[PDB]
């Protein structure tokens, strides 16, 4: 018995109303008419809290913005009036059937404005270069939305699986992201060529920006 | 609720995690176990019922698993085998409400019960703890080594090569917690974690102030004050 939760993501203005929804294969309606739905958000580096419980009812310290709803094979979680602190991924769990199993998550996140990224280069430490490797690092900066792309290009050379990148999660003062992505090379290969640029691509932008350095 | 620590196991291994109570929470409650491992979410994992008549796993660990809890009535166990690098998550033990309710009944002849049957619902899972992360992996602990990261401005610190994570990166021994950011670790070929800090200030007061991030890696005891100028 699948339980399925939609959609995968939300883009939510402040303020605004969130709704999400469980949807079961088997009915999740206990003869009793209790049905076995429960709601939990999830913040990260954080322990789960129960919101939503028996399909509508509340626990200890949710407010009743977090309002449960549904019956049978057909739940829905409801955010009204969203804050920052409301950005999470969402979880619905049935308790009915055996096994138990979890929902795939709603994530939840704050639109906002969109928000140029702001681009930096660093190039490898000398003291780094002495072990053998090199590690050009491309910082992103307080960029919205999260969807970015950056190319590393080596003497003009788009370089294509030797990088490596990781985004923030969303930040809760200005609800922007940031990504650093770091192209790794043999201090051989690296004194092989001279210019090491990152083109960055987002939205934000009217063009793709390039920033780049050069060995001396 | 008071989790063990974080461990670090070959794979093919076994794992035994803790698990403690405040007072009697474990006869009030039902003990569950559910793990997230890295582009993964909540995952059930098992549980164990706090009348103590059940012991049930997902379907995924049967023949792996066993759950364990001191008679004392204290402290409970999960021991988890076959080892698999997917087997790498933030385990959480958890307190739990069952609806044991009676689902069919027969009676005889005499008014007895000749046949019936008790099933368990669960309600809610409650009162978490802080999660035991276990690091299913062939690598062993390593030091991490720090490198500079230099040209309004950016500039920052590279945490390379160290195992296992966690490893904490503080700016200004905490004065700075503005314009900071610290990225999630990426793993690496070599089984090793690498991550990236970095400030943004503004270049004219490079000269004039001081930038000292501070990484502190507790599994090897590596602990670098490293001070960042272009």
């Amino acid at each position: 018995t699948v339980v399925t939760q939609s959609p995968l993501s939300l883009s939510v203005t402040p303020g605004e109303a969130a709704s999400m929804s469980c949807t079961s294969t088997q009915s999740l309606r206990h003869s009793n008419g209790a049905n076995y739905l429960a709601w939990y958000q999830h913040k990260p580096g954080q322990s789960p809290r129960l919101l939503i419980r028996l399909g509508s009812q509340r626990a200890s310290g949710v407010p009743d913005r977090f309002s449960g709803s549904g019956s049978g094979t057909h739940f829905t979680l409801k955010i009204s009036r969203v804050e920052a602190d409301d950005a999470a991924i969402y979880y619905c769990m049935q308790g009915l059937n055996r096994p138990w199993t979890f929902g795939k998550g709603t994530k939840l996140e704050i639109k906002r404005t969109v928000a140029a990224p702001s681009v930096f280069i660093f190039p490898p430490s000398d003291e780094q270069l002495k072990s053998g490797t090199a590690s050009v690092v491309c910082l992103l900066n307080n960029f919205y939305p999260r969807e970015a792309k950056v190319q590393w290009k080596v003497d003009n050379a788009l370089q294509s699986g030797n990088s490596q990148e990781s985004v923030t999660e969303q930040d809760s003062k200005d609800s922007t992201y940031s990504l650093s992505s770091t192209l790794t090379l043999s201090k051989a290969d690296y004194e092989k060529h001279k210019v090491y640029a990152c083109e960055v691509t987002h939205q934000g932008l009217s063009s793709p920006v390039t920033k780049s350095f050069n060995r001396g | 609720l008071v989790q063990s620590g974080a461990e670090v196991k070959k794979p093919g291994s076994s794992v035994k995690v803790s698990c403690k109570a405040s007072g009697n929470t474990f006869r009030k409650y039902d003990v569950h176990w559910v793990r997230q491992a890295t582009g993964q979410g909540l995952e059930w994992v098992g549980w164990m019922s706090h009348e103590g008549d059940k012991t049930e796993s997902a379907q995924r660990f049967k023949g792996r698993v066993s759950f364990t809890r001191d008679n004392s009535a204290s402290t409970a166990y999960i021991e988890l085998r076959g080892l698999t690098s997917d087997d790498t998550a933030i385990y959480y033990c958890t307190g739990g409400s069952k609806h044991r309710l009676r689902d069919y009944v027969l009676y005889d002849d005499y008014g007895l019960i000749n046949q019936q049957e008790w099933n368990d619902y669960l309600e809610f899972l409650d009162v978490w703890g802080h999660g035991t992360a276990v690091t299913v992996s062939s690598a062993s602990t390593k030091g991490p080594s720090v490198f500079p990261l230099a040209p309004t401005a950016a500039l920052g610190c590279l945490v390379k090569d160290y195992f296992p994570e966690p490893v904490t990166v503080s700016w200004n021994s905490g004065a700075l917690t503005s314009g900071v950011h610290t990225f999630p670790a990426v793993l690496q070929s070599s089984g090793l974690y690498s991550l990236s800090s970095v400030v943004t200030v503004p270049s004219s007061s490079l000269g004039t102030q001081t930038y000292i991030c501070n990484v502190n890696h507790k599994p090897s005891n590596t602990k670098v004050d490293k001070k960042v100028e272009p």
